[PDB]
């Protein structure tokens, strides 16, 4: 059909057809596939935690940085204003 | 495995309030209920052949919900926590039925 | 059929035909063959754990630094509008 | 006689709509969940596009 093989295992023997095989469940028994990969899991999902957690720090970082960055122009925009009558102030003065 | 038994096999639509015990690739072990919203199908609803193979499997309701829970936890298997979550639905929906079409 | 041998295991004794041969599991029974393998499932999960806790720290450092990355352009085009009107601040000044 | 095709139709509406309201809801941030909450919450029970 790397490839996928076919959608009959039959034996020839006595005609008996295995048309699908279906397995369930691997369990392995012992204790120490259990709660050692299961520290695997704690490592596998903290690393989903500390990668949305970063994301949203730079997401902030966003908020922050683009904050003070009109900050700066505005600062600048009312000095702009405060200079421009300065002129009057120093003309007079 | 043999729980219920009754003289009738229903072929209008129903569910089965079934929960699974799936991990995926993060290992992650989570259980989940499940309907399998399913109906019986017969083209030629007079036919003893077509209308025999009806009661071909005599657990209908168990091999439905072991097919659909294989498949589901197999193709999840294939997923992150983040990836099964996300997508929850949509990889569980394509999972039972996996195709291109 | 490296290369396949054949499908049939034949006794020319009694004509007795061993189609196929089938092996179940292989037990072995020392227990230091066991867990000490066991601890070498330890390692062999702890690895797959370190691989992809280190993925996905290098995705949340894709987040962090292409967040960094616009952070700069953005202080930058910030910085340029109030350069921009600054021009009119050191005018009228 | 399609009516009476479910026997607990009250049941397979709520378990439909709360499945596929979970699974949409599952894709979005609490923020998000909580902004839209009904605007996501009705496009998860019939999600399409018309």
């Amino acid at each position: 059909s790397l490839p996928k093989a076919r959608d009959q295992a039959v034996f020839p023997q006595n005609g008996l057809v295995v048309s699908s095989v279906d397995v369930q469940s691997v369990e392995p028994v012992d204790q120490r596939t259990r709660d050692a990969l299961q520290r695997s899991v704690q490592l596998a999902i903290e690393i989903t935690t500390n990668s949305q957690e970063a994301a949203a720090k730079h997401e902030a970082q966003r908020l922050e940085q683009e904050a003070r960055g009109r900050l700066e122009r505005q600062k600048i925009l009312d000095q702009s204003e405060a200079e421009k009558a300065r002129k009057e102030l120093l003309e007079l003065e | 495995p043999h729980a219920r038994r009754a003289l009738c096999l229903l072929l209008g639509p129903d569910f089965f309030t079934d929960v699974i015990t799936i991990e995926t690739a993060d290992h992650a072990r989570l259980q989940l209920q499940l309907a399998y919203n399913w109906h019986f199908e017969l083209k030629n609803r007079n036919d003893p052949a077509e209308a025999a193979k009806l009661f071909s499997v005599p657990d209908f309701v168990g091999d439905a919900c072991k097919a659909i829970a294989s498949r589901v936890r197999g193709a999840v298997a294939s997923v992150t926590f983040d990836d099964f979550h996300k997508n929850s639905a949509r990889i569980i929906r394509m999972a039972v039925f996996g195709f291109e079409m």
